[PDB]
């Protein structure tokens, strides 16, 4: 994991030095916990665990560099923030009927800038409509983009 | 991907990311 720009690398040896705050040059769950804390999270130590086992390669119980980096970089998970995405759902879902039409996020892609034409937009409706009834609930919706 | 005619993102609105 150490095959990034000595920039990106700086970064992450001043969050290490967060998350190790005992000096002992690795990051256990309380260390972890502290930091979140700190910042403004707080996940249980079942959490804490699934993703100190996830970077944890020596699986010894303690985060390393190479893993913390792994962690950090390529954030280890393929997700993002998911719980929110419901709340952007309603943003998606301008009508407000609890669905998201293609029409609707033709709106949206708009707001984005990069323009595409309805049938773009009805592609990717025709895809994550699971229940095929032309719009997409939460689910539909969220696993159009981020997937569980 | 490559797309000419076609969108190219749709995505990156709720996983726009850090
Ligand atoms: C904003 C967005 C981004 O990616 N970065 C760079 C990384 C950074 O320092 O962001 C703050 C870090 C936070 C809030 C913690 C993110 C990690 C987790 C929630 C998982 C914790 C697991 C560990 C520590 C093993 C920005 O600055
Ligand atoms: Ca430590
Ligand atoms: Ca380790
Ligand atoms: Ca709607
Ligand atoms: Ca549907």
């Amino acid at each position: 994991a150490d095959q990034l720009t000595e920039e990106q690398i700086a970064e992450f040896k001043e969050a290490f030095s967060l998350f190790d705050k005992d000096g002992d040059g690795t990051i256990t769950t309380k260390e972890l916990g502290t930091v979140m804390r700190s910042l403004g999270q707080n996940p249980t130590e079942a959490e804490l665990q699934d993703m100190i086992n996830e970077v944890d390669a020596d699986g010894n119980g303690t985060i390393d560099f190479p893993e913390f980096l792994t962690m950090m970089a390529r954030k280890m998970k393929d997700t993002d923030s998911e719980e929110e995405i419901r709340e952007a759902f309603r943003v998606f879902d301008k009508d407000g009927n609890g669905y998201i039409s293609a029409a609707e996020l033709r709106h949206v892609m708009t707001n984005l800038g990069e323009k595409l034409t309805d049938e773009e937009v009805d592609e990717m409706i025709r895809e994550a409509d699971i229940d095929g009834d032309g719009q997409v609930n939460y689910e539909e919706f969220v696993q159009m983009m981020t997937a569980k | 991907p490559n797309g000419k005619k076609k969108r190219k993102s749709l995505a990156k609105r709720i996983r726009e990311r850090c």
